[PDB]
């Protein structure tokens, strides 16, 4: 619905010609029944006075003007004054009141013991004195009584002696303040802000409660400070029980020519559970130092920057934040910054992180990584590449080994394309050197032989080809084939002197099928051998739109992709044959509804890799409804994920069901459900219930999440920590407006959010 | 034995076209440029006569990257990308047809070797514009037969 026009009925639309400027210079007119005295010193109208001044429109029982001398210099102290019946209107707001006084020079309007009324938007209230003073910007009121909610329920006023409303600064002052939930008063303050408008707020401060199994109570008071409009900081004191302290966030956004970003630093000085579960130390402060940064300069400068440093490896597993959640394995510490033009492109950047783990984290790091890419599309009948890269990588721990690598990547590339399909030749090479050092620290522990001096020189041969076919169908359908078939081959050599630093290996998409790598950087390249052969039907209706598509691929291997250390716990020992199989899927059905898959099989673990499906039934804005599902085998865990299977809590692997609803019961409240269930375990990993109160001047909503958080050791083999989540928001709004709702807001929040998949 | 040739030749009409981008620098602007030279479109600045000649500006696009799913222990098991991207064709006399396209994948995570998973995962977003690109184009026809008569 418009909720926005069901509360604009009870204010008024106000019709009348619309005047440019100021009442004040423009003539009086005076329609009454009676009118006594003299005119220009001592008036005296009576019987429904109507008087109209421009945007003035005053109507009345009796109305007396009475003047004062004014004499030399120069206009007549125009003095009016009103005994009793006063209704005043104008194009801003209806006042009605028992004797008034108006000074129709400097527009000083004065009104005792009277009602007032907004009008074209929302404010109404009672007042001792009622006062229209600075020419008609300074709306003055002497003992005030003021609410937005007009008819229906009392639900809430705020009174005060002195109240101040700005219309040129914007801002509703309160001296005095009581605030009021219908008759009953809670919160009472020497002073008060209230704000109308919009930017630059340093409104007076909004809190909002919550209730963790960890953390227990949590209340939040968080203060806003705007400094300039482009940067501004944000505190939150956050008081915890169980955690006994309060836990101050400081946030800080900022937005200059050299970019956008964000800076936040939580932080709490002790904690007590931390303190009894690693009493190793006295030291019990955990906080959180989080920076992101995004510039484009001049469009060929480009400044990104995403750092994320805890305390503790056990910090979002405990705390919640907008930055991180229980989910987090590690965190991120990358900084970049390139220049990138058209045919050129040069990015340096340092890549560091940091495991959660309290005895795991042997992380790489880059230090520094520089990359170059030089291209040419226009040489005759071929476009060249030419890639680059210089990569320092070192260990936190100071046992493994340290290295620097130089990589230079040329490809040579031929498109070719008539009508009814194209074949693309690429020819590419692959240079790499090793410097490697600290090698004899690691070179025992397992079974290495890593050398100072290494070398890698590996050429490519690629082979590209598809083509298009048309057949047409039913009232306007059309459907088309997409044939697809790609040769690569790639000689062995021998990488057993080369350590691992950014190689892992990949997930096999449709589109993934027709990759030339096997790992990921360039360390470990696989000795390619084989033919991919897909098929990509689609079908699209009589407006050109795709409705319908389906993919189905195939990667034959001559002989098995060596590196010189494969490593892989495959169940079998097939390889040579079709091993890889790959199908994905997508139907839109109508406007709404709708389906999509994904499927990865491979031989060598005879069993399905991966296969995710998702469906969803999506209106066009908000209430909505998702159903999805993922299964990942435990041979695909096994394989891909040494050491990793050797755990019970990763060894089943994933099967889980994901449900998603969204559809409003009244048109008031927001109901809103998630249930992300394991089938595995025959355990429910998540579940979210939140409601939602949307009157039309405040707005209070409670979310209620229990999640899957840690593992649980011991036992009788273990089993998975469960977390509960109460949490109580409440959010005036209705004055600025543009706002309430939550339509999907409360449905991304838990630790697996909920996306948009048509 | 069918006709050949399908998903509507790219319309003769837009055979040469205008890219306007906020960020002509940007991986989602050299994919689509990419992707249109591929299919055989000729690329002409805005400095012309531009009368007949259309246009296609892109508006923004947007990555996001949520848990899909997760292990017994309560990690991440895997995270789906979703890549969104938003563009329009304007055709002088036949006002802006808007263009929604969204890419859509998903990779299992390994703290130990996050690094690695690191460019994978910078690999993943440069396939994913490119795909986008080609999502973009394969909606070309839609925008042509939108210019019907009313
Ligand atoms: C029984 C007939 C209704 C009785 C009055 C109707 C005629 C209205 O005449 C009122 C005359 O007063 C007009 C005052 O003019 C105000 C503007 O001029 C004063 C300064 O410019
Ligand atoms: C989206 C935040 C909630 C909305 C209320 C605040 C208003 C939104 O903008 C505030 C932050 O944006 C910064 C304003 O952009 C800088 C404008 O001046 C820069 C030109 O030098």
């Amino acid at each position: 619905a418009d909720l926005a026009t069901q509360c604009m009925l009870g204010v008024p639309s106000y019709d009348r010609p619309l005047v440019e400027g100021r009442p004040g210079d423009l003539p009086v007119t005076i329609n009454a029944d009676h009118a006594k005295g003299n005119y220009p010193d001592n008036a005296v109208f009576t019987g429904n006075v109507d008087i109209n001044q421009g945007n003035s429109r005053l109507r009345a029982d009796e109305v007396q003007l009475h003047q004062q001398q004014a004499a030399g210099q120069a206009q007549p102290v125009r003095t009016v004054d009103a005994l009793g019946n006063v209704h005043y209107d104008d194009n801003q707001v209806i006042l009605k009141g028992p004797k008034a006084w108006s000074n129709l020079n400097t527009k000083d309007t004065n009104v005792w013991q009277g009602d007032y009324q907004m009008v074209g938007r929302q404010g109404r209230g009672t007042a001792d004195l009622m006062k229209q003073r600075g020419e008609n910007r300074y709306t003055i009121l002497e003992n005030g009584s003021f609410t937005s909610c007009l008819p229906g329920s009392d639900t809430w006023s705020v009174v005060g002696s002195e109240v101040i409303h700005d219309r040129e600064e914007q801002v509703a002052e309160i001296w005095n303040a009581r605030f009021k939930l219908g008759s009953v008063p809670i919160f009472y303050s020497p002073y008060l802000q209230l704000p109308v408008g919009d930017k630059r707020r340093s409104g007076f401060l909004i809190p909002n409660a919550k209730y963790s199994t960890k953390n227990g109570v949590e209340f939040s008071l968080p203060y806003y400070w705007n400094i300039a409009p482009n940067f501004d900081a944000t505190i939150t004191p956050h008081y915890m029980n169980k955690r006994g302290g309060v836990m101050w966030e400081n946030e800080f956004r900022y937005l200059t020519q050299l970019g956008s970003g964000l800076t936040e630093f939580d932080y709490l000085p002790s904690d007590k559970v931390y303190e009894d579960d690693h009493s190793s130390d006295s030291n019990s402060r955990r906080w959180l130092f989080y920076w992101n940064h995004s510039g484009v300069i001049d469009q060929v400068w480009r400044l990104n920057a995403d750092y994320t440093k805890v305390s503790d490896p056990d910090y979002f597993n405990d705390f919640s934040s907008k930055y991180g959640s229980s989910t987090d394995g590690y965190a991120t510490q990358k900084f970049s910054a390139g220049y990138v033009n058209q045919n050129f492109d040069a990015t340096v950047s340092t890549k560091q992180f940091q495991v959660f783990d309290r005895e795991s984290s042997n992380s790489y790091s880059a230090e520094p990584q520089l990359d170059v890419n030089y291209y040419q599309n226009d040489v005759g009948p071929f476009d060249t590449h030419l890639y680059g890269q210089v990569a320092h990588f070192v260990n936190s721990n100071n046992n493994m080994p340290e290295a620097t690598r130089v990589h230079f990547e040329p490809t040579i590339n031929l498109p070719l394309s008539n009508g009814w399909g194209s074949l693309n030749t690429e020819a590419k090479l692959l240079a790499t050197h090793y410097q490697q050092s600290n090698l004899d620290k690691y070179n025992a522990a397992n079974g290495t032989d890593y050398k100072e001096s290494v070398s890698r020189v590996m050429p490519q041969f690629k082979v590209d080809g598809k083509m298009v076919f048309e057949r047409d169908l039913q009232e306007g359908f059309t459907q088309t084939l997409e044939p697809r078939v790609q040769y690569l081959y790639v000689p062995y050599r021998d990488q057993s002197e080369i350590g691992n630093y950014d190689s892992t290996l990949l997930q096999s998409d449709y589109t993934g099928l027709f990759r030339d790598r096997t790992y990921s950087g360039l360390d470990r390249i696989a000795s390619a051998n084989q033919v991919t052969t897909g098929l990509t039907s689609r079908v699209y209706d009589a407006a050109a739109v795709e409705r319908f598509n389906i993919s189905v691929g195939q990667i034959y291997y001559f002989t098995e992709s060596r590196t010189g250390d494969d490593n892989i716990n495959w169940e079998n020992n097939d390889t040579t044959g079709s091993l890889v199989w790959a199908g994905d899927t997508y139907w839109r059905i109508a406007d709404e509804w709708g389906l999509r898959g994904g499927i990865q099989y491979d031989t060598r673990l005879d069993n399905v890799a991966t296969g995710n499906g998702t469906i969803e039934y999506r209106r066009d804005e908000n209430r909505l409804v998702q159903l999805n599902y993922r299964y990942a085998s435990p041979e695909y865990i096994q394989a891909t994920l040494p050491s990793y299977s050797t755990a019970a809590q990763y060894k089943q692997g994933i099967s889980q069901v994901g449900m998603t609803a969204s559809w409003p019961i009244v048109d008031r409240w927001s109901v809103v459900g998630a249930y992300y269930y394991d089938t595995n375990t025959r355990k429910a990993a998540n579940q979210m219930l939140g409601v939602q109160y949307n009157s039309c001047c405040y707005a209070i909503r409670l979310g209620y999440e229990r999640k899957v958080n840690g593992w649980n050791s011991n036992d009788n083999g273990g089993e998975s920590k469960y977390d509960n989540t109460f949490g109580i928001n409440i959010e005036l709004r209705g004055l600025s407006s543009n706002y309430g709702l939550g339509t999907q807001q409360m449905l991304r929040s838990n630790i697996l959010p909920y996306q948009s998949s048509l | 034995g069918w006709h050949l040739r399908s998903t509507t030749k790219v319309p003769t009409t837009m055979k040469t076209m205008i890219l306007q981008s906020s960020d002509p620098n940007g991986p989602l602007s050299r994919a689509v440029r990419n992707q249109l030279r591929l299919n055989g479109v000729d690329l002409i600045d805005a400095s012309t006569l531009r009368k007949d000649v259309p246009s296609l500006r892109l508006d923004g696009s947007s990555i996001q990257k949520d848990t899909a799913s997760v292990f017994q222990d309560g990690r991440t098991a895997e995270y789906q990308m979703v890549m969104t991207v938003h563009a329009s064709v304007l055709i002088p006399g036949h006002d802006i047809y808007p263009i929604t396209t969204k890419v859509y994948r998903s990779f299992f995570d390994n703290p130990q070797a996050a690094l690695a998973k690191d460019a994978e995962q910078d690999m993943i977003i440069q396939e994913m514009y490119d795909k986008a690109a080609e999502q973009l184009i394969r909606k070309l026809p839609s925008v042509q037969v939108a210019d019907v008569e009313a």
